[PDB]
């Protein structure tokens, strides 16, 4: 009966290129498996994954969708653009994980993402299948 | 009965009223009647943990405001100018049996999409508890 | 016990089919990457959704076939068509019997999707509960 699901919202500083996005307000974290800390997902349960997130922005945002268990590498890189307005983007992928391996939001250098209370910015995983 | 699924869509070209509660009006799928579409909630009947998430179609400003049982838990918000975007946001939810649900807006209020653009909310339990 | 859970990218796609031509996951295979389309093996209650990058027009549909009659649905566009990164977005529940298949269409006039390596396009499903 393996209950696992987060989401947790940014309330934080200007990110830098390669930067670990830190969601630092937990909304839900069954099971204990993100850590708002350092901003990652660590599996320990072996299986399919659903995550998803949803960022608040002013300006021009990419952001890459990490999997690794030391040295992570980007499976994905999203990029949503806005010229003197404000946005929001979303990004989601189901990925199998093994034990150990995080998965996270990198920065880069297109960095407009706003976290406050009437523009949120959300990061949620959830498990579909142990194995 | 012992499961919870819904996707629901407003079918309308008239935008919610400003401040208020966003109705959706048509069902594509709802077999518990979890969602109700005359008073534009949802309300748990299966304790655990669920996914909320929104697709918004808008040709003006548009935020998006999820409620749990009277709180304020998320605002995504998105700015147009006559051209046509979509809106998102979602969330994971652990209820309470009896738990309301619902998404309203606040002074940016436009769900007018173009032909073709439409808006869906949807929901379903992923573990009951 | 099934596990069917897939997400596909563009990197080298090849009509008004949308073809995701490269697997990130696709447990038990559902997902067909030469054609686009999902095929329902287990019947039950899925979620489907893409967010899918565009510069100029865009609109997609989730659409789906029963005994190889379409069913057409909602859609979901960008037109804001200023040359700048939109991510266009949607998804919904559907319930399938066995052999139903599932894709995403473009409409025929609004159809511009990026095509290059600096960000991505998904399209993702998985099941939630069988029956
Ligand atoms: C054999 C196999 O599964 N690999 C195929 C590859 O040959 C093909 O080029 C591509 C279509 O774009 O889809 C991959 O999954
Ligand atoms: O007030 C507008 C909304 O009410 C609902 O019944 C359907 C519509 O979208
Ligand atoms: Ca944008």
């Amino acid at each position: 009966t393996q209950k696992i699901a987060f989401s947790a919202t940014r309330t934080i500083v200007p990110l830098r290129r390669d930067q670990t996005i830190r969601f630092d307000h937990v909304i839900t974290n069954m099971n204990n498996n993100y850590e708002p800390r350092s901003g990652k997902f660590t599996c320990k349960v072996p299986g399919l994954y659903y995550f998803t997130y949803h960022a608040s922005s002013r300006g021009n945002l990419c952001v890459n969708l990490m999997r690794g268990r030391e040295r992570a590498q980007k499976v994905v890189t999203f990029c949503d653009y806005a010229y003197n307005t404000f946005q929001v983007t979303t990004g989601g992928m189901v990925l199998k994980l093994e034990q150990g391996e995080n998965v996270f939001l990198q920065a880069t250098d297109k960095n407009s993402l706003l976290g406050m209370e009437g523009a949120n910015s959300i990061f949620s995983g959830f498990l579909l299948f142990p194995d | 009965k012992f499961q919870s699924v819904f996707t629901v869509t407003r079918q309308t070209h008239q935008p919610p009223a400003p401040n208020s509660l966003i109705r959706f009006n048509a069902v594509l799928t709802n077999p518990q009647g979890d969602y109700d579409t005359s008073t534009g909630k949802f309300t748990c009947k299966v304790p655990g943990l669920y996914y909320f998430v929104y697709h918004a179609s808008h040709t003006a400003n548009l935020c998006v405001l999820l409620y749990r049982s009277g709180v304020k838990v998320v605002t995504f918000c998105g700015h147009t100018s006559k051209t046509n975007q979509v809106n998102s946001g979602g969330v994971l939810l652990r209820l309470q049996v009896g738990e309301e649900v619902w998404l309203a807006v606040n002074d940016y209020y436009d769900m007018v999409g173009i032909q073709g653009s439409d808006s869906v909310f949807s929901g379903f339990l992923l573990f009951p508890d | 016990q099934p596990r069917p859970a897939f997400s596909a990218i563009r990197r080298n796609p090849p009509g008004n089919v949308v073809i995701f031509d490269t697997v990130i996951t696709n447990q038990e295979e559902p997902y067909q990457n030469h054609s686009g389309r999902f095929v329902c093996t287990v019947p039950g209650y899925y979620y489907f959704t893409f967010q899918v990058l565009s510069q100029w027009e865009i609109c997609l549909s989730i659409v789906s076939s029963s005994r190889g009659q379409v069913r057409r649905s909602l859609g979901f566009c960008d037109t804001t068509n200023k040359g700048l990164f939109q991510v266009v977005s949607g998804g919904m529940v559907l319930q399938l019997q066995q052999g139903d298949q599932v894709w995403v269409e473009k409409d025929p006039k609004k159809g511009h999707i990026y095509q290059g390596s600096e960000a991505d396009s998904v399209f993702s499903g998985f099941l939630i509960f069988p029956s």
